[PDB]
């Protein structure tokens, strides 16, 4: 199963998620559809901005200057650097032209981004793939849960005899154990 | 390759079948898609003598090699158009194989070859029986494809939408406002078709085409229609009336219909899903130049499903 998780920046629910489906031998990519990188700061209305292009290590080495000792104690460094383990910067799914089985989005706005994209790329093939959300907050302990209930939404799937036959009525069940609303759709490649 | 150089291409498609015989997993896939390039690509004068080969792996157990036949099948024919004479008895079989994704990839397949077999028909000086009965049996399969409407797979049911979507567009005329995809701009459609053609009948085509709309149309009030199929189906009409905006009026129709009678059996996530996507393609339809004529309608639905006057300016012009 070729997974796709996206979020906004790229930095934290995505990347939880890209790490546990990893580790549980899943073929996965993640993705940001924000106009831009958000990381926290010393204020909610305070947050650092970073473009798309620059590096995970630049952002730990950036976050390392401005205040060392605020970016260990709210996680941020560490992320940073799970984060340059998976991979060398945050990916804007705008961007990229890979095929996914399923992709998975970490809030209803990034839902939209994804279908809003898809869309309007012209179809070649009409093969279909599903796009599903789950509403994540976004925050290390929310991240975390998401990623594994999107682990366990993956694993079912691939246990199904009929993917594309058995995905709503499994959602559905996921819908009533969780209490989380998960929209689905298809778009086509 | 080493020594490469010094082989001939039959030769090393002979060693390269072998190999695969010999190879007991779908790691034979890489193998038999050297041979595809190499005699559909390298060198097409060897596609015939290697056919049967290729062919013979359409019983293969695993659902990736067939899959593959299936593909090849696709390129074969896309090479050689006449090839469909010998490979529509094969293609058929694979939409009929035991599994979903097989058929699925046959439906896909179909999606290509109908209007490559259809411009075949058009342009050929002339017309054989085995090639009248070639396209007789094309024709039957799009006939069983639209049937899959009725699979009780939901899958197959969306791949079937798709098929039927690229039928309609390919039996209607291109107008003045088509917007036509980069890729599509050289496939048939029926104004390319002559009134007087000695076989195929502009005519007949043509209420062929209207039957496969009113079957979506109809497909798409069914009480119990998924979340999927029917999001599939908003999407198949909103490419319709972009790219045959003669039947933007019976699009805007089925909207304000689905509006007004969403299926009362949708969850209530698949109901958020389904009208998430009515919005989607009512923008789409709304920034199309032959828009201009529906516009208040359009406007109206939109307002009704919580769309900002700001969005819908946005979509407009």
């Amino acid at each position: 199963l070729r997974v796709a998780v996206v979020s906004s920046s790229n930095q934290n629910r995505s990347m939880e998620a890209h790490n546990i489906l990893s580790k549980r031998g899943f073929s996965v990519r993640s993705f940001g559809t924000g106009t831009h990188v958000k990381l926290p700061g010393p204020a909610p209305d305070k947050p650092n901005v970073y473009d798309f292009k620059t590096t995970y290590d630049q952002m730990y080495n950036d976050l390392l200057r401005k205040d060392k000792e605020l970016y260990t104690q709210n996680g941020i460094l560490h992320m940073l650097d799970r984060n340059k383990r998976i991979k060398p910067r945050p990916e804007r799914f705008q961007n990229c032209k890979d095929l996914f089985d399923l992709i998975l989005t970490c809030e209803e706005r990034v839902y939209d981004q994804v279908v809003e994209d898809l869309n309007s790329r012209e179809q070649e093939t009409c093969q279909p793939v599903h796009v599903v959300n789950v509403d994540i907050q976004d925050n290390h302990e929310e991240a975390t849960l998401g990623a594994f209930l999107i682990c366990e939404l993956c694993q079912c799937i691939q246990h199904t005899e009929d993917m594309e036959n058995e995905i709503d009525e499994l959602l559905q069940e996921f819908e009533e154990k969780s209490g989380r609303t998960f929209l689905h759709t298809v778009c086509f490649y | 390759v080493p020594r490469g150089s010094h082989m001939t291409t039959s030769e090393r498609v002979v060693d390269l079948l072998n190999q695969a015989a010999l190879i007991t997993n779908d790691s034979k896939i890489t193998v038999l898609k050297q041979v595809q390039e190499l005699i559909i690509n390298k060198d097409p004068t060897l596609l015939d003598n290697f056919l049967d080969e290729i062919i013979a792996f359409q019983a293969d157990k695993s659902i990736e090699v067939r899959k593959f036949v299936i593909g090849f099948i696709e390129e074969a024919c896309k090479r050689d158009i006449e090839l469909l004479l010998k490979l529509i008895a094969n293609l058929n079989m694979l939409l009929r194989d035991e599994n979903v994704n097989v058929v699925k990839k046959a439906i896909l397949t179909m999606t290509q070859l109908y209007k490559v077999a259809l411009q075949w028909m058009v342009k050929s000086r002339v017309i054989s029986e085995l090639q009248e009965a070639c396209w007789d049996m094309v024709s039957a399969m799009a006939g069983d494809i639209i049937l899959l409407l009725d699979s009780d797979n939901d899958g197959i049911r969306t791949h079937a939408i798709k098929f039927v979507e690229g039928l309609i567009v390919t039996l209607s005329p291109r107008m003045a406002d088509s917007e036509i995809p980069r890729r599509q701009e050289h496939d048939i459609s029926l104004d390319r078709i002559p009134r007087d053609h000695p076989y195929i009948q502009y005519n007949v085509l043509w209420e062929e085409g209207k039957a496969a709309l009113e079957q979506l149309l109809k497909f798409m009030v069914h009480p119990a229609i998924s979340s999927i199929n029917l999001t599939t189906a908003l999407g198949s009409l909103a490419n319709i009336a972009r790219q045959r905006p003669m039947f933007m009026s019976e699009v805007i129709q089925a909207y304000e219909t689905l509006h007004a009678n969403l299926p009362p059996t949708l969850a209530k996530s698949q109901v958020s899903s389904v009208r998430k996507n009515l919005k989607l393609h009512l923008l789409s339809v709304l920034k199309h130049p032959a828009s201009l004529e529906f516009q208040a309608q359009i406007t109206t639905l939109l307002v009704d499903l919580g769309t900002p006057q700001a969005e819908i300016a946005r979509n407009m012009p």
